[PDB]
C-alpha cells in the first residue's frame, strides 16, 4: 500500500 | 534481473546515486530526492519517507534499492505528486489539516477528525504538510491500518495485542 488510494 | 538495462535512459542517474556498491540505500536516496527538488523548498526530503519507500518497493528482500525498484520509485512519486496536488485545493504547495481530512476520507480511511488534526500537526511545523511528509503520513497510516485489519479476524474494530507483537509491528514503520 505504497501507492495513493484516492 | 536484466543485465542489458544499462541501455535504459535512467540507468546513468541510478548508477550515480547508487555509487560504489551498485545499490541505493536510504541516505543516498535522501540526497537524491533532496537535490531533485521534487518536494520543493530547501528542507531535506524526509529520510523516513526514503526508508519507507526503500522498504516497500523492495522486490528481493535486499533492504536496498536496485535499478528496477528505482524505476518504480519515480512512477510512485509521480502518483503521489498528483494525489498531493489534487488535495491542495488552495494551491499553497502544502496540505492543511482540512485538506488532509478530505484526502484520507477519499482514500477510504475512517478516522476521528480530532486525530486527523493531531496527525497533521505531527507531520508539519504549523499544520501545513509538505509533499515528502504527506507521503510518510499516508503510507504509515495505511501500513498500520493494514496491520490492524489482519489481526482483527472478527472485523470488530478491536485487536488484542501482546506486547511483542505490538512493538515489532509499530517499530517497523
Ligand atoms: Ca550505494
Ligand atoms: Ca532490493
Ligand atoms: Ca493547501
Amino acid at each position: 500500500g505504497y501507492y495513493p488510494g484516492g | 534481473a536484466f543485465p542489458g538495462q544499462t541501455q535504459d535512459p535512467l540507468y546513468g542517474y541510478f548508477a550515480a546515486v547508487a555509487g560504489q556498491d551498485g545499490q541505493i540505500d536510504a541516505d543516498e536516496l535522501q540526497r537524491c530526492l533532496t537535490q531533485s527538488g521534487i518536494a520543493g523548498g530547501y528542507k531535506p526530503f524526509n529520510l523516513e519517507t526514503c526508508r519507507l519507500m526503500v522498504s516497500m518497493l523492495d522486490r528481493d528482500m535486499s533492504g536496498t534499492m536496485g535499478f528496477n525498484e528505482f524505476k518504480e520509485l519515480w512512477a510512485v512519486l509521480n502518483g503521489w505528486r498528483q494525489h498531493f496536488i489534487s488535495f491542495d485545493t488552495d494551491r499553497s504547495g502544502t496540505v492543511d489539516p482540512q485538506e488532509l481530512q478530505k484526502a484520507l476520507t477519499t482514500m477510504g480511511f475512517r478516522l476521528s477528525p480530532q486525530a486527523v488534526n493531531s496527525i497533521a500537526k505531527r507531520y508539519s511545523t504549523n499544520g501545513k504538510i509538505t509533499f515528502d511528509d504527506y507521503i510518510a503520513c499516508c503510507v504509515k497510516l495505511r501500513a498500520l491500518t493494514d496491520s490492524f485489519r489482519r489481526r482483527d479476524t472478527a472485523q470488530q474494530g478491536v485487536v488484542n495485542f501482546p506486547y511483542d507483537d505490538f512493538i515489532q509491528c509499530v517499530m517497523s514503520v
